[PDB]
RNA sequence: GCUUGAGUCUCGUAGAGGGGGGUAGAAUUCCAGGUGUAGCGGUGAAAUGCGUAGAGAUCUGGAGGAAUACCGGUGGCGAAGGCGGCCCCCUGGACGAAGACUGACGCUCAGGUGCGAAAGCGUGGGGAGCAAACAGGAUUAGAUACCCUGGUAGUCCACGCCGUAAACGAUGUCGACUUGGAGGUUGUGCCCUUGAGGCGUGGCUUCCGGAGCUAACGCGUUAAGUCGACCGCCUGGGGAGUACGGCCGCAAGGUUAAAACUCAAAUGAAUUGACGGGGGCCCGCACAAGCGGUGGAGCAUGUGGUUUAAUUCGAUGCAACGCG
């Protein structure tokens, strides 16, 4: 995105902030994700998978991970 | 030898090549330099170092213009763009500010198919 | 191995001047646990290049070994099952055992009369840049150069 | 007759529900021009391909077609198929509040009709990208495959046909009843909005679990529990959703739907192992790091073969072969 690095600022913390800008847009998932064509099938598999994934290690989390080991 | 005080570079990194190319302000360049363009063929060509070097023929390139300060557009995922910008000022210059200036389509045209292996 | 870490042999030094090198020099030239041939061709060896050279013994070693040093070295490992060899930086005590044993292996080539007079050969023939183990050693920084592109 | 099921009206709401017409922005390709030059592209590596006739890069502009990043959600709507920029026109349904009105108008449904992804077919357009077929380069023992470079129908539109899908929560529709918890979405009421609140009540939805059910797995108030109404369907595996006939279709084919023969099983769920070019954690001269060998020479010795009257017998992958 758009980066103007003004007065008085070095060269490696203009060049953070512009990894900095690229990793808040997201624009290297975005080109990832436009190279080959997913059919709709695999978008919405690959939708519930991760959902299924995110939801289900979380209330492990909430209720499973709490209780001790040792 | 006509000269210009600052620039563009524009840094294109693919994942198998980056190619570095100068420009005026206008869009006009004055020299480019490749990651294949010295030795670096193949798998070597997709490294950072062949973007490092790259950026190290381009500095060269325009030795007779003498460039003071240029912006830094980038271009395209890959294994290029950061060593490219770090190489750029290493190679001698004050690069003035980046941009990320990737295509990122609107859903426009459909890709090629997913590769098997 | 798979565990140990475990800690270094310690040899006993050089009898002639007290030093490490010669001794591990002597230990790397030798042959089916022979030690006094070979530091008699060691001392043949270093006492007839001195007088070559100018200098005393061991520093003339010193300065042949020196010209004969391996800054990196290449490797193989493993990412994508590609399995390139990538440079490496390599510790200073390997190096001057790699030093010896290329200067060794030098010597037991380019035949003449002798070990000891093949070797007062070929540590000036380091020293002044045109042996073959200096030749080993600009062939193994050509393959780290041209490997350069992974680090 | 009655209002409890079913409906009608008044008021709002949320919505990728649908059909028609516009329009915007990003991007890909192409064309024309400017700068500039030897690579680009691709791959695991390459080559085919493109490029000194000036490519790829880069900028200004044009022309087209298609799809609508972010929002975007285990979100929403729809009977299902399905539906994603924004605006307008036409239009369907669902839900909530308080009332009123009709007064059993209901539920289900064989034949019947309608809708029904994608591919396909017909006619007429359109054609950027992708891409069956096809071609070439590889890889390989081979490679009419995966990988690469191209590339035609098709995908898009208008109007017709086809009528099938793992059309699937593999779960017909409707109604009744039966412990709980965390959420999401959309109405609505009350209390002090006294503060990004609380206490309620409706619809839809997501997960986890209780009894109960179930072969088990699991389901569990959105049931696969407890019941009632109607419908469709099953009767061992293969032969076979095949043949023949009928009907439908432009065809591809769909629908309906056997038999002879043949086997003594085919199957479902789970269990203990073993295996994986599955995952994680480790170990061993297993690899790496080194040193020295063997395979080449001559002899010693053992074996296989061949020979012999006999070349006694046994061991004969690691774990037989200087072995008994």
């Amino acid at each position: 995105p758009v980066i103007k690095v003004r007065e008085n600022e070095p060269f490696d913390v203009a060049l953070r902030r512009f990894k900095r800008s690229c990793e808040k847009a997201g624009v290297l998932a975005e080109v990832r994700r436009r190279e080959f064509y997913e059919k709709p099938t695999t978008e919405r598999k690959r939708a519930k998978a991760s959902a299924v994934k995110r939801h289900a290690k979380k209330l492990a989390r909430e209720n499973a991970r709490r209780t001790r080991l040792y | 030898r006509k000269q210009v005080s600052d620039g563009v570079a524009h840094i294109h990194a693919s994942f198998n090549n980056t190619i570095v190319t100068i420009t005026d302000r206008q869009g006009n360049a004055l020299g480019w330099a490749t990651a294949g363009g010295s030795g670096f063929r193949g798998s070597r060509k997709s490294t950072p170092f062949a973007a490092q070097v790259a950026a190290e023929r381009c500095a060269d390139a325009v030795k007779e213009y003498g460039i003071k300060n240029l912006e830094v557009m980038v271009k395209g995922p890959g294994p290029g763009r950061e060593s490219t910008i770090r190489a750029l000022n290493a190679a001698g210059f004050r690069i003035t500010n980046i941009t990320d200036v990737t295509p990122i389509p609107h859903n426009g045209c459909r890709p090629p198919k997913k590769r098997r292996v | 191995p798979r565990r140990r870490v475990i800690g270094q042999r310690k040899i006993l030094p050089d009898p002639k001047f007290g030093s490490e090198l010669l001794a591990k020099f002597v230990n790397i030239l030798m042959v089916d646990g022979k030690k006094s041939t070979a530091e008699s061709i060691v001392y043949s060896a270093l006492e007839t290049l001195a007088q070559r050279s100018g200098k005393s013994e061991l520093e003339a070693f010193e300065v042949a070994l020196e010209n004969v040093r391996p800054t990196v070295e290449v490797k193989s490992r493993r990412v994508g099952g590609s399995t390139y060899q990538v440079p490496v930086e390599v510790r200073p005590v390997r190096r001057n055992a790699l030093a010896m044993r290329w200067i060794v292996e030098a010597a037991r080539k380019r035949g003449d009369k002798s070990m000891a007079l093949r070797l007062a050969n070929e540590l000036s023939d380091a020293a002044e840049n045109k042996g073959t183990a200096v030749k080993k050693r600009e062939d193994v920084h050509r393959m780290a150069e041209a490997n350069k592109a992974f680090a």
